[PDB]
């Protein structure tokens, strides 16, 4: 198991892509993975060590270019629209 | 002037009680936009 | 502000308003 | 092994109602603070 | 479990006492339910 970086994963056949992290969720002993209000997986129980993991996506939206206008200058700034640098 | 000021000061107190006891026009815009999004997500399956 | 009251997987995103609530 | 017993009393069925009894977790999925 | 006690004929067909218990039986039907999950992920309530 590797955590805090984007990976493909498969736990016991439950398959996906995302950043796995340690979790505060408390599954009952028979429950094996968790879902949100939109019915998509967001948590999983590790089959080896029975600890709870969160899942989070890897797809992060716009890149936007900020310009003085080319009449004024050719230098620019760039916005990564939802990213922690 | 004193009567008119008292009526005004009294009337503001009623607004505060009414709001602390609705905003349906705003709330149902938020609800409509959440419904459209959850419906978009449901269409994937 | 008290009285009035996540799908990131699917390419859905929410953009901040230009003005913040403190500006309004 | 096997025998036939003398079933000395047997009678018409008695009845009662399932007062919201008989629900079970239908899936191995964790869901929380939600209606499904 | 029979109560084959010594206060009986001892034989195969009648050498037994019934004890004292009762049980209930119901049948499942295909149904739509709404289930309510609390913060601990337990089903706390339901609607038929």
């Amino acid at each position: 198991l590797v955590k805090n970086k984007c990976v493909n994963f498969n736990f016991n056949g439950l398959t996906g892509t995302g950043v796995l992290t340690e979790s505060n969720k408390k599954f009952l002993p028979f429950q094996q993975f968790g879902r949100d209000i939109a019915d998509t997986t967001d948590a999983v129980r590790d089959p080896q060590t029975l600890e709870i993991l969160d899942i989070t996506p890897c797809s992060f939206g716009g890149v936007s270019v900020i310009t003085p206008g080319t009449n004024t200058s050719n230098q620019v700034a760039v916005l990564y629209q939802d990213v922690n640098c | 002037q004193k009567l008119i000021a008292n009526q005004f000061n009294s009337a503001i107190g009623k607004i505060q009680d009414s709001l602390s006891s609705a905003l349906g026009k705003l709330q149902d815009v938020v609800n409509q936009n959440a419904q459209a999004l959850n419906t978009l997500v449901k269409q994937l399956s | 502000f008290n009285k009035v009251t996540a799908q990131k997987f699917n390419g859905l995103t929410v953009l901040p308003p230009l003005l913040t609530d403190e500006m309004i | 092994q096997c025998v036939n017993l003398t079933t000395r009393t047997q009678l018409p069925p008695a009845y009662t109602n399932s007062f919201t009894r008989g629900v079970y977790y239908p899936d191995k999925v964790f869901r929380s603070s939600v209606l499904h | 479990a029979l109560h084959r006690s010594y206060l009986t004929p001892g034989d195969s067909s009648s050498g037994w006492t019934a004890g004292a218990a009762a049980y209930y039986v119901g049948y499942l039907q295909p149904r739509t339910f709404l289930l309510k999950y609390n913060e601990n992920g337990t089903i706390t309530d339901a609607v038929d």
